[PDB]
């Protein structure tokens, strides 16, 4: 290694320069500091221009007159009077755009004409000038939205739209946020005998589509009444209303019988026990009553007169179905109880219905509206669009059409809409420099709800089902499928792994002010194989704006400093570039580079090629920093190739060499082995390149089996050590030089050790590097628990060498019984824990008896066992596996009752003197 | 109204309309069979 | 729907209730068929 490597020698090629560098500090508190100033300008400027489509919204609505018939309107219908207009490419939003022209969305479910909806298209036309204006106040702005009470919807670029499409605006996670406060709400089912047949199916599929109106803040809980009042839910108490929560509550619900008799007397009496307590958490906000019955004949004064003296709790009953029973005491129900009375004759009407009920809670809002002008952040989701993960911020606009003048004051209350102003993550991680800092670092952020908005795993592609199970019988080879309108909300705690020192971290960063700590712990690894342990360092900052973040900066401990490209000669660097030139591939190698940033380039779709030969032309027309670098780095990679590499040519042995620096120059020498380099040439993406940062000894790494191609006895394994650079009293580790070992070579080598039993080469990861006995020479790099469990059962219960047992949410998997669909998974990773190298141990199976030596190699990462026998009875008991098992997520009913450090919002808008309730009815 | 006593339930979409489940409607239902009408629909619902 | 003016466009027909499986047509007046208007179209009516 020390030898095939020139390791040494690059040490000697970093020491010989002592020029080109100026070794600058990181401070990190600095950098966060600094980039916690950015992210608020990002949304000071964004958060202003939906004030600019409150106030012009709100002026052109107090002069509209209401026209009534229509002979003059010519809009845009974005889903095929109409217009057609032109369409450039672009880049930001990776479609057509169109810069002069509004679109308007309309669901397919609600058009004719209409007076309700064309009226409504007369005004919204005066907007698209504020929206012109903002694009020109400031460039880079995404999506733009106005969407309505009446199910419109424009935005300012003009894309069109995206086979059957439902997506209604009024149902939309940022349109909900924006139109309401937290909801303590509780949902009761009646399941006597009056609702078999028709309006059961109608419940299960209501209360179905009820959850999916609730943000994170929300809390609900199901309780059926009957004879007596349960909840079957297996909660007994408010839940908080994750995504997960909302899952079970929907298995709960599609289980319930229909028997018994009616009381509404027990019921709500245990209705109005649960909205109390104030021992959980719970939001302590509107809380809401909803009640799903058909009918029944009772005015239930008593409970109300017991328990609503106040008036602060708030009943929406829903009468579904059509029995032909009476719908008299129900809307006395909720018309003295500050309720609004729906009605839900059958399928169809369910979607119509229960979107509505956020409209009647926006009445608080409504008589407040000097302060509710206040921008919400939605959390975190996948655009409609097709644009990646976005963030949107939202802001009401209110029907003021009476003030100061009053007037009569009909409809002072419920509000028009809400402005919304997408923002992708993107664009805030061009604000956060990832180029100078040392790949296992990273910058990265929390809601106030402990979701995440920039640790790099968030991976598009939603989360957090069961086993997801899809029969083929029921369906039809026909309609859509709809594609889950579900956020990605995820856990910081399940966003890494979970330790005693991070739980602080997390309850201190949630709202806390300042604060560092420096710790040990255990680091998952890229693409999940190998643990290390190792130090961390790392920062936190509230937003100085906004509560509605807080950043983090994660550093590996050897990352204080970093290198400086600083190249005054030119005529250096120019030869540092034509080393690049794809010409030298038999002088240098093949010299891969990685993409990465600058004014006019593109992304590599596997054509590294071109985009080398797109970077070639680059400096061509030259003839800042990271630019610099990467000249700076192309000879120090070249010298190893020609004062070290060049003299050895072809060796007994090493079948390819090769060399990974930050910057994104790897080099491979052969060069016809290289082409079949099969990895990723994203330096900071690259598995290798960090798990070698970490140690500081020799890293072996085992490839798969099959994998999809040759990656075999043709490959070989691979071998790493960070490169260690002592400037004046400092530590600095750039590169990684791999040896990749040619296999039967070092089968000879190890055929011949053995003539002068039953022995395993063995990494750290249960993997098998290689063995005798000829059976396992074709399993290379399968988990050894595959191969002889009865060992490895024993071996971990011996100690050396333990798990922990994450959960994924983002896999994706196969459906099981009863194409690609995300599951949460588990996976088993495997680790050290224990020194004093030597370890022996007898084995008895059972009837048969046999001996054990495990010998850990020096200064590397290597297991080497000695076992004695497979000749005797075998042992078949199970099978460790490794790789992902499609499983369960955590328990729902136990994770909720210790439930989750958290803090809710703090306006919670409720109960005006004013508001007057007679409409309902 | 003893025998069928309204158990027309089903939990379907279709409006199996001729249920007995009051006394007027189950007179009208009644009267339908006797003059030989759709006597079908009203006797599949029973035994179903 | 109920009305003149708003009964247009398009809606949904759900083949059996699932709300998954959901199917679109265009909908308009159904005026059905035996209707009670003029007393010739009555008795033609009154006859069935
Ligand atoms: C496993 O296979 C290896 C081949 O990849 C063998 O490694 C070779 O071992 C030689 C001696 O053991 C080394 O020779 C030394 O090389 C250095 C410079 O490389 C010279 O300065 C030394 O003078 C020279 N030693 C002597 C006595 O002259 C090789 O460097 C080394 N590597 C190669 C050829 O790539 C291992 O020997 C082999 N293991 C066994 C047990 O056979
Ligand atoms: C909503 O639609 C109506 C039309 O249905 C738009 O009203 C039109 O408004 C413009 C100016 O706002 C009027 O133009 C003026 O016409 C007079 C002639 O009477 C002319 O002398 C003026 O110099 C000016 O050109 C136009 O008459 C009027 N249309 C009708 C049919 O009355 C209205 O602008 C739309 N709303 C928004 C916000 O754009
Ligand atoms: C914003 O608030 C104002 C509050 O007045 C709303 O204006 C009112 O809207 C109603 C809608 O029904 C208008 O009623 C209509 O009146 C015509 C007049 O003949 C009648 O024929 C119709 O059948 C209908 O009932 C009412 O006139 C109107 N008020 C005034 C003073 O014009 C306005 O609509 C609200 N905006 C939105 C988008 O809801
Ligand atoms: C949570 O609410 C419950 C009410 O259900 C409270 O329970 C009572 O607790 C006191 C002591 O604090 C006991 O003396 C009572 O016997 C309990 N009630 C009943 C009906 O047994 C409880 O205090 C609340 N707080 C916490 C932290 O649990
Ligand atoms: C928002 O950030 C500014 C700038 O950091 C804060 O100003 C700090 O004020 C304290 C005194 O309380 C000084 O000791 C710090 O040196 C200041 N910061 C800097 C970077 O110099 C301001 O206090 C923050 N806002 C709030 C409300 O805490
Ligand atoms: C990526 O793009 C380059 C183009 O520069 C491809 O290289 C060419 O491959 C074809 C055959 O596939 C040869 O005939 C050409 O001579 C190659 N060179 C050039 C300059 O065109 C490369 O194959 C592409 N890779 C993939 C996977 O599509
Ligand atoms: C994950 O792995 C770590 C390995 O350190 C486990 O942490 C140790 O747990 C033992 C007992 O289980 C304690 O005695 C040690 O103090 C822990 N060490 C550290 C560094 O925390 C952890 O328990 C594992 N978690 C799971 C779920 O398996
Ligand atoms: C916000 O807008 C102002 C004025 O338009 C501009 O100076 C500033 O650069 C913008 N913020 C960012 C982060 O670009
Ligand atoms: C109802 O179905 C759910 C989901 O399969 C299950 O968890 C529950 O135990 C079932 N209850 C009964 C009584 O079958
Ligand atoms: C982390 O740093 C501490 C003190 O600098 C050191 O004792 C410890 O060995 C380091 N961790 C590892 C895994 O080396
Ligand atoms: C892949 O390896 C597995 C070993 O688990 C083997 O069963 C399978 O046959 C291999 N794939 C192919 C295509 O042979
Ligand atoms: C393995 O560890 C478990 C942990 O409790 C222990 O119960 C068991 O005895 C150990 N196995 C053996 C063979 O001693
Ligand atoms: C290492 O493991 C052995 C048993 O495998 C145990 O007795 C010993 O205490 C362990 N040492 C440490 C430092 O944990
Ligand atoms: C167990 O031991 C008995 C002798 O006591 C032997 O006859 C038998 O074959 C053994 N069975 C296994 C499964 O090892
Ligand atoms: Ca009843």
């Amino acid at each position: 290694a020390k030898t095939a490597s020139g390791v040494h020698q690059l040490v000697d090629i970093y020491e010989k320069y002592q020029d080109l560098y100026t070794v600058e500090p990181n401070n990190a508190r600095q950098l966060v500091e600094i980039a916690a100033r950015d992210i608020e300008k990002l949304l000071s400027n964004r958060s202003k221009a939906l004030v600019r489509l409150a106030l012009e919204a709100e002026k052109v609505q107090a002069a509209h007159q209401w026209r009534e018939d229509f002979a003059s309107v010519v809009y845009y219908n974005a889903k095929d009077q109409r217009i057609k207009p032109v369409f450039i490419d672009d880049a930001n939003f990776r479609r057509q755009v169109s810069y002069q022209h509004a679109a308007v969305h309309i669901p397919t479910d609600i058009y004719e004409g209409s007076t309700i909806v064309l009226n409504e298209l007369n005004w919204t036309s005066a907007l698209d000038d504020v929206f012109k204006k903002n694009r020109e106040e400031d460039p880079s702005l995404l999506w733009q939205v106005f969407g309505s009470a009446t199910g419109l919807a424009r935005y300012y670029p003009a894309s069109p739209w995206v086979k059957i499409d439902l997506y209604d605006v009024r149902r939309r996670p940022w349109y909900i946020q924006g139109a309401a406060s937290p909801k303590d709400m509780l949902i009761l089912v009646d399941v006597s005998g009056s609702v078999s047949g028709l309006t059961l199916k109608l419940i299960r599929t209501s209360v179905s589509e009820m959850l999916e109106t609730l943000s994170d803040d929300d809390f609900v809980n199901v309780a059926s009444f009957n004879s007596n009042a349960q909840d079957v839910s297996c909660f007994q108490h408010l839940v908080q209303a994750n995504v997960r929560n909302k899952k079970v509550l929907k298995d709960a619900v599609n289980n319930i019988t229909a028997k018994g008799i009616t009381d509404y007397k027990k019921g709500f009496s245990f209705a109005f026990e649960q909205l109390l307590n104030y021992n959980v958490s719970r939001a302590n906000c509107n809380k809401i009553i909803m009640l799903f019955t058909d009918g029944g004949e009772e005015r239930a004064q008593e409970i109300f007169a017991k328990y609503n003296k106040d008036k602060k709790v708030r009943v929406f009953t829903f009468s579904v179905g059509q029995h032909n029973y009476d719908r008299g005491p129900i809307q006395w129900m909720a018309c003295e109880n500050k309720g609004y009375y729906y009605e839900i004759p059958s399928i169809g009407a369910i979607r119509i219905n229960t979107q509505e009920y956020l409209d009647v809670l926006g009445r608080p809002m409504v008589l407040a509206g000097d302060k509710a002008k206040q921008v919400q952040w939605t959390n975190v989701y996948l655009d409609a669009l097709e644009l990646g993960l976005v963030i949107t911020g939202t802001l009401p606009v209110f029907n003021i059409t009476g003030q100061f003048e009053n007037k009569t004051n009909l409809k002072n209350q419920l509000i028009l809409g809400v402005m919304g102003v997408d923002v992708s993550l993107e664009d805030i991680k061009r604000l956060t420099p990832r180029f100078t800092l040392c790949p296992n670092g990273y910058y990265f952020a929390i809601d106030p709800n402990g979701y995440v908005l920039l640790h790099p795993n968030l991976q598009p592609k939603p989360i957090g089902v069961g086993i997801p199970t899809i029969n083929l019988r029921k369906r039809r080879p026909n309609v859509q499928n709809p594609k889950s309108q579900e956020p990605v909300t995820l856990d910081f705690l399940d966003a890494e792994l979970e330790n005693d020192i991070k739980v602080e971290i997390r309850n201190k960063m949630i709202d806390g002010e300042s604060g560092e700590k420096t710790f040990r712990t255990l680091v998952k690894s890229q693409d999940e194989r190998y643990i290390d342990k190792g130090n961390r360092t790392y920062t936190w900052t509230p937003v100085n704006g906004t509560d509605y973040s807080s950043l983090a900066l994660v550093l590996p401990t050897y990352s204080f400093y970093y290198i400086k490209a600083k190249i005054e000669e030119t005529i250096t660097q120019a030869r540092y570039s034509e080393t690049l030139k794809p010409d030298n591939f038999e002088e240098s190698g093949y010299t891969f580079l990685a993409p990465r940033d600058y004014c006019s380039d593109l992304k590599p779709s596997d054509n590294n090629t071109e985009f080398l030969l797109n970077f070639n032309e680059f400096i061509d027309r030259k003839t800042t920093d990271l630019i610099n670098r990467v000249l700076l780095d192309a000879g120090f990679t070249n010298e190893l190739v020609q004062n070290y590499w060049s003299k050895q040519k072809n060796i007994k042995g090493v079948k390819a060499r090769f060399v990974v620096t930050d910057g994104g120059i790897t080099r491979v020498y052969p060069k016809e082995a290289g082409e079949n380099w099969q990895e990723n040439p994203e330096t900071y993406e690259d598995s290798f390149y960090k798990r070698s940062l970490d140690n500081d000894n020799y890293v072996f790494t085992a490839p798969y089996f099959n994998k999809s191609g040759p990656g075999a006895y043709e490959s070989g394994i691979m071998v790493s050590k960070a490169v260690e650079i002592y400037i004046q009293g400092k530590l600095l580790k750039p590169a990684v030089v791999g040896i990749k070992i040619d296999v039967n070579s070092w089968i000879e080598n190890f055929t011949k050790t053995s003539i002068r039993m039953d022995c395993v080469i063995l990494d750290d990861g249960g993997f098998l590097l290689m063995a005798n006995h000829d059976d396992y020479t074709n399993q290379i790099g399968r988990f050894f628990g595959e191969i002889d469990p009865s060992l490895m059962r024993h071996l971990v219960n011996i100690s050396v060498y333990a798990f922990n047992k994450s959960y994924d949410y983002q896999s994706v998997c196969e459906p099981g019984a009863a194409s690609k669909q995300s599951c949460i998974t588990e996976q088993t990773q495997y680790f050290f824990d224990n020194d004093s190298k030597s370890f022996s141990g007898v084995l008895d199976c059972g009837n048969c008896s046999r001996i054990f030596h495990v010998e850990k190699l020096m200064n590397t990462n290597l297991i080497f066992i000695m076992v004695e026998s497979k000749g005797t009875c075998p042992c078949d008991t199970r099978l460790l596996i490794q790789a992902e098992q499609t499983s369960d997520g955590p328990d729902p009913c136990d994770m909720v009752k210790q439930p989750r450090y958290r803090k809710g919002p703090d306006v919670c808008f409720d109960n005006n003197v004013l508001e007057d309730y007679t409409d309902c009815x | 109204m003893q025998l069928f006593g309204g158990r027309y339930d089903f939990e379907d979409t279709e409006v199996r309309r001729s249920n007995f489940d009051n006394f007027p409607q189950a007179l009208i239902s009644v009267f339908q069979v006797l003059t030989g009408e759709d006597w079908n629909s009203v006797m599949y619902n029973g035994i179903m | 729907k109920m009305t003149e003016e708003e009964c247009r466009g398009y809606y949904y027909v759900y083949k059996d209730g699932d709300p998954t499986q959901m199917e679109l047509r265009p909908r308009q007046w159904i005026h059905n068929d035996f209707h009670f208007d003029n007393v010739l179209s009555a008795m033609m009516s009154l006859f069935t």
